[PDB]
């Protein structure tokens, strides 16, 4: 439920799609 | 590349796209940033919906919430994805501000985002190829 944790998680998925 | 107008143009775009109005070469970075952001918000929209419902903004806690979330976001590393999320999170807070009529809060968030870019993210951006690197990664 934690905001920064989820935001960080999906941010990394988004970044791994760009490599 | 002025970090302030990067923030200002981004926040203005994200807000006007939601129906609100806000008194706010190099134009390629701005265009690429907001395109990546719209794509980011779309994909994880359910998540951003749950996040906005837990923000619980008050005029007293606002700056605390921004500082806390952002710190934990970059606490263990910085990448371009997280930098996009940083802008998108700022956008979420600005939207939830005018949702409760706290227009002045938007200007403050804009200030805080700008201040964080210059003080922390700037050195990373320069040491990682500058904004041009981001454009090459999130463009075509």
């Amino acid at each position: 439920v934690q905001i920064a944790r989820k935001l960080q998680c999906i941010a990394d998925q988004f970044h791994r799609l760009h490599v | 590349y002025d970090n302030r107008e990067i923030v200002m143009k981004y926040i203005h775009y994200k807000l006007s796209q939601r129906g609100y109005e806000w008194d706010a070469e190099s134009e390629v970075v701005h265009l690429t940033l907001r395109q990546a952001g719209d794509d980011f918000s779309r994909r994880y929209r359910r998540d951003f919906a749950e996040m906005s419902s837990q923000l619980h903004l008050t005029p007293f806690t606002a700056r605390g919430r921004f500082a806390t979330v952002v710190e934990e976001l970059f606490r263990d590393g910085v990448n371009w994805g997280r930098i996009v999320a940083f802008f998108e999170f700022g956008g979420v807070m600005c939207v939830e501000s005018v949702n409760r009529e706290m227009s002045p809060l938007v200007d403050n968030i804009a200030l805080w985002m700008t201040e964080y870019l210059n003080r922390h993210l700037h050195t990373w951006i320069q040491d990682n190829g500058g904004w041009d690197a981001f454009v090459e990664l999130y463009g075509p």
